[PDB]
């Protein structure tokens, strides 16, 4: 058994064994995580409106 | 050359901003844009205008367009004025000094609200971007960052210190506890945003989008865990807009309450909270009624309820205008009668006022004694145009023309008329020609006052543009109806000829010398008309779309036009030809200018920014950036020295030309946390830092922290270089984490490897101290270690049989 | 959108909607303004040539040709409601956490939080609550908390504590949660309980590895038994 993505589309499973539910997340964190996935990512004519 | 600088800004009586209203009926502080504008009722007039400064065009001016007020907040006691702008910013500014002392910005976005607590020590400013700050007066910092709400706080309450409600765009209430710094009890508004909330004692009304309006119990010592804020009754107010704004208002002598609910629509609707007496003999009056019904009951107790949030309070008046309502304001209370003053979205304010007595108000209608347009048009400015003199000027928009002295800056008459397009100032300037939406014809005079005579079938359709010769006696009329007409004075306006186009003339624009007529059209080609010989010369072609304003350099070999495509061309006379074509405006130019006998020209934009540039140079000299909204017109003085643009916002305008290593890292955090811990003992012992103050952890927490800071792949070599004396302080913090049980467990395994690498690095030289007291130092770290480790052996050993037994239990049961 | 021939077309909500029936003996709600099918009733076996409507299409009354009436009962309002009071409920759940959590309120917390399915939390409030416990397993209210979990509660947890259990930074919370299911529950309701078996078979192996280590880290500390009989002599 290895950990994987989370069966749940409403969370975030890392490959650490841990687990975020994006309701909790504050702002700030989902932000960053966001950032964290991008870096993961991308290395792997009518005539009255003229005048008025 | 000589920058242009923005002289006066004048024509707007307020902006959309909240209004302040002081009592000597009082007297008003209205917005005016960026600028703050002060007012008085009973004379109905501006009393001073506070400008902060960085003149617009001016180099220490910012290029970008300074931002309007979102917020006014004052303290009467104080005295002093603050301000928020867009950019979250605030401004205070003193009553009496009319000039800044104090600056804040901790809101990343616009300002949605500005408080002052009752001492006036300190602010709670709440801004579109969810953050809410406390600003103190004489800190001139803010205390504390409120987020807990994920979208704008549409208002917020804060009568008292120990606790605060807050409304937001989220549709949330947020009891907010301002010792703890977190808020404490959350709960919806409504489905919809909440836009208005206000407060009565316990009773805590919440306006939803809808009509529906909620009232919550607030008992502020309930502590229960919950119910803090709890619902009475739900009432729906007449208005289908949302409340934007609520206030109640109470009368000291007959102790009566009355509320006015800032409806999104025009009307305002204003409610009375009946006198508990008055609540509990009219619920008596309606058990009695309902025992007539027949109703069960439980149904008499289900119809009170439902009129339970009716009984508190009761209708008192609602408030219609003409136009929609930006702001509102309780003004005054008494017994005789109420006052209160509103500011419209079209930039006029009208004082209300309502006599009442006992139930129902006497009044049957609002009056408003108090009303200002004299300095304001409620319609915009389409067409402006200026007098040979200099002295005058005029400002044609839909339904008014306003004529205003440069000098004076007071309007001198107003004109009643239609939907203006253009507008065009008569020869001699004893008169002035406008045109519009209907299609007639108007003729103005200064003199007398009023328009002199209509002619109503002198065109079918409206005339978008119109000219005038330089001698004046010719006048030439642009319009839809896809037909010119020309008409000639005498002292009667009578017309002389007609000319057929296939197309609607965009702009009638005529030249000084009147040799030649340019007429632009909805098919994008701008032809030329010679205007002696009546007969067409050339026609300029390429433009992306309709020429929206047509121009003429003083030696009249050029043809600047400006048009919707957003890209203004340059045709030379002798051929008709294009020397450049410029994208000037992000947005499309509508009016450009010259600088009269030059090759420059001046131009506007719906972007509302007006560029400077130069026919020979062919660049901009200067970029202008002071209009809020979009310029809808700009006008060229015949001196040339003052330029007027006048905004969609009403405002009239006018520019005049002038290290520490790892592993090190550790050994000064031994030195920092064990000096503390020997000054405790020495302490202890007796009886029988300021960096560590600001760190308020535990010295062997600190050093905790560190270690974990410290790399494992670069922990052992940062060990390695540890001088020994430093490791019988190692020991030392290592005793004292296990005097705390919880420390170690924390972090076990990492506490433990490290006394391992110490101990093999310094065996041979540790086994030569005979320091007795550090053998038992010695002695009771092992003892709790081998508890520590033996415990977690203990736990994770147990899982694993035990575990172990219940598959194989599974796995007998299956097979 | 029918898939046969429509026999019968009423409006109903008055100019808002309409009701359509056909032979594959579905009935459609259509929007008549956005022209899309807001909702599909299939109450019926076979084509439908009756559609009657009363209280501006409250009541929807369908006959089969088989003979069989569905008689419809609109309840917009209703679930309306429901929804209304679910989302009501689910704030006062996690500003409650908030609060618990804050006030250190553990074994209320970690109800909130296994109902919210919040898991730092979740964790959050294990491992500051086993710091505590530090200073039978956690404590007897959360000792109790965890044995009323039911079956479905018991799946989320262990789940999660497989998760961590992988992690050496964190095996220690997990394993400790577990031995309290263990100690508190009857082993046998816990093998009988759909999906457990292969969740449990995943935590030996690591259980096992952190067993080996530790051990190790157990093993190697006798060389401070060696400092002190070396000063001994």
């Amino acid at each position: 058994y290895n950990v994987g993505k989370a069966e749940k589309d409403g969370e975030i499973r890392l490959k650490n064994g841990v687990a975020m539910s994006k309701e909790e997340l504050t702002r700030e964190d989902k932000n960053r995580l966001r950032r964290a996935l991008k870096r993961k990512r991308s290395k792997a004519p009518d005539s009255t409106n003229i005048k008025l | 050359y000589q920058r242009f600088e923005q002289a006066a800004a004048f024509g707007v009586i307020a902006s959309n901003a909240n209004c302040v209203w002081i009592p000597a009926p009082g007297q008003l502080i209205t917005s005016a844009l960026e600028d703050v504008n002060i007012w008085d009722i009973k004379t109905g007039d501006l009393v001073s205008k506070l400008s902060d400064g960085l003149p617009p065009g001016a180099s220490d001016a910012r290029g970008a367009k300074p931002a309007e007020c979102t917020y006014l907040e004052a303290h009467k006691d104080t005295d002093l004025l603050a301000v928020g702008y867009a950019d979250g910013v605030i401004k205070v500014w003193d009553l009496m000094s009319k000039t800044v002392l104090l600056n804040f910005n901790g809101h990343k976005a616009a300002i949605t609200l500005l408080q002052f607590d009752g001492t006036g020590t300190r602010l709670i400013s709440g801004s579109k971007d969810s953050n809410i700050i406390v600003w103190d007066l004489v800190g001139e910092v803010g205390l504390y960052k409120l987020r807990s709400h994920k979208d704008s706080i549409t208002g917020f309450w804060c009568q008292g210190e120990d606790w605060l409600i807050s409304t937001s765009k989220d549709g949330m209430i947020k009891l907010w506890d301002l010792k703890t710094h977190q808020c404490i009890e959350t709960h919806i508004a409504h489905t919809g945003e909440c836009w208005g909330l206000a407060v009565k004692d316990d009773l805590l009304i919440t306006t939803g989008t809808d009509s529906q309006v909620k009232i919550w119990k607030l008992d502020i010592e309930n502590d229960k865990m919950g119910g803090k804020l709890t619902e009475m009754g739900i009432f729906e107010k007449q208005s289908k807009q949302r409340g934007l704004k609520i206030e109640f208002i109470t009368n000291s002598s007959d102790k009566t309450s009355f509320f006015y609910i800032q409806n999104a629509d025009k009307t305002i609707e204003t409610f009375r909270i009946r006198k508990e007496e008055e609540i509990a003999r009219g619920l008596k009056k309606r058990e009695k009624r309902l025992k007539e019904k027949g109703l069960t009951e439980e149904e008499i107790a289900k119809s009170i309820k439902e009129s339970y949030s009716s009984f508190i309070l009761h209708p008192f008046q609602t408030i219609r205008s003409l136009y929609k309502i930006k702001s509102a304001s309780w003004t005054t209370v008494s017994s005789s009668k109420l006052e209160l003053v509103l500011t419209t979205s079209s930039n006029t304010i009208e004082y209300y006022s309502i006599p009442y007595e006992k139930r129902d108000p006497t009044s049957p209608a609002p009056l408003k004694t108090h009303t200002i347009e004299l300095q304001g048009q409620r319609t915009d400015v389409r067409s402006i145009d200026i007098s040979d003199d200099n002295k005058l000027l005029a400002t044609a928009s839909n339904g008014s023309l306003k004529i205003w002295n440069i000098k004076t800056h007071k309007c001198i008459r107003t004109f009643e008329c239609g939907y203006a397009l253009t507008c065009k100032f008569l020869p001699g300037g004893l008169l002035v020609i406008l045109g519009t939406r209907n299609g007639e014809l108007q003729l103005f005079d200064l003199a007398s006052s009023s328009l002199l005579d209509t002619i109503e079938d002198a065109h079918d359709a409206a005339i978008w543009s119109l000219d005038l010769t330089s001698d004046g006696k010719r006048l030439v009329t642009g319009s839809a109806d896809k037909t010119v007409k020309f008409w000639d004075f005498k002292v009667k306006l009578h017309h002389d000829t007609t000319l057929e186009l296939t197309d609607d003339i965009l702009c009638v624009r005529v030249s000084p010398d009147d040799r030649y007529l340019a007429i632009s059209l909805l098919d994008n080609t701008v032809k030329v008309f010679f205007l002696d010989s009546m007969k067409f010369y050339l026609s300029l072609y390429g433009h992306k779309l309709p020429v929206l304003s047509i121009d003429i350099s003083f030696d009249s070999k050029m043809i600047i036009t400006s048009s919707a495509d957003k890209n203004i061309k340059i045709w030379g006379l002798d051929f008709g030809d294009c020397h450049k074509s410029l994208f000037a405006h992000q947005d499309s130019i509508m009016n450009v200018k010259f600088l009269p006998q030059s090759h420059n020209f001046f131009s506007c934009s719906k972007d509302a920014v007006v560029k400077y540039w130069d026919g020979e140079k062919f660049e901009c000299i200067q970029k202008l950036y002071a209009h809020q909204s979009e310029v809808w017109a700009l006008a060229v003085a015949t001196d040339g020295g003052f330029v007027v643009s006048s905004s969609h916002d009403h405002s009239i305008r006018i520019w005049e030309e002038t290290s520490l290593k790892a592993g090190e890292r550790l050994m000064e955090a031994l030195d920092l946390g064990i000096a503390e811990i020997e000054g405790l003992e020495a302490y202890n012992r007796d009886m029988k830092n300021a960096v560590l103050i600001a760190v308020n952890k535990t010295p062997e927490q600190y050093i905790m922290d560190t270690l974990l800071r410290i790399r494992m792949s670069q922990l052992e070599d940062a060990l390695m270089v540890m001088p020994f004396s430093y490791v019988l302080k190692f020991l030392k913090f290592i005793d004292t984490v296990m005097q705390n049980k919880t420390l170690l467990h924390s972090h076990l395994p990492l506490i433990c490897k490290n006394l391992f690498f110490i101990i093999k690095f310094n065996h041979k030289e540790l086994v030569s101290q005979k320091n007795e007291e550090l053998k038992l130092q010695i002695n009771r770290v092992k003892t709790e270690l081998r508890s520590a480790l033996k415990s977690t052996e203990d736990d994770l050993g147990f899982n694993v049989q035990g575990l172990k037994f219940v598959k194989q239990q599974w796995n007998l049961r299956h097979n | 959108g029918h898939t046969n021939a429509v026999q019968r077309c009423s409006f109903i909500n008055k100019q808002k909607q309409l009701i359509s029936c056909g032979a594959d003996g579905l009935i459609k709600i259509w929007d008549c303004s956005s022209g899309e099918c807001l909702k599909t009733l299939d109450g019926h076996n076979n084509r439908l040539w009756a559609l009657s409507t009363m209280n501006d299409g409250d009541m929807i009354v369908s006959a089969d040709a088989d003979g069989v009436f569905q008689f419809w009962k609109d309840c917009t309002e209703q679930e309306i409601e429901e929804e209304q009071e679910k989302a009501k409920l689910q704030v006062e759940q996690e500003q409650s956490l908030q609060n618990y959590m804050s006030k250190g309120d553990w074994t209320n917390a970690f109800l909130l939080a296994m109902t919210l399915d919040h898991p730092m939390r979740l964790f959050n409030v294990l491992k500051r609550a086993l710091g505590e416990s530090r200073s039978v397993i956690f404590n007897e209210e959360l000792d109790q908390a965890i044995s009323i979990l039911n079956d479905e509660q018991l799946i989320l947890l262990m789940k999660r504590c497989r998760d961590w259990n992988t992690n050496a930074k964190t095996h220690t919370i997990a394993q400790r949660t577990i031995r309290c299911i263990l100690m508190h529950h009857n082993i046998a309701k816990l093998s009988e309980i759909p999906g457990m078996v292969k969740i449990v078979d995943a935590i030996i192996p690591y259980t096992q590895r952190h067993f080996t280590r530790v051990d190790n880290l157990v093993e190697q500390s006798y060389i401070l038994d060696y400092a002190l009989v070396e000063m001994d002599k």
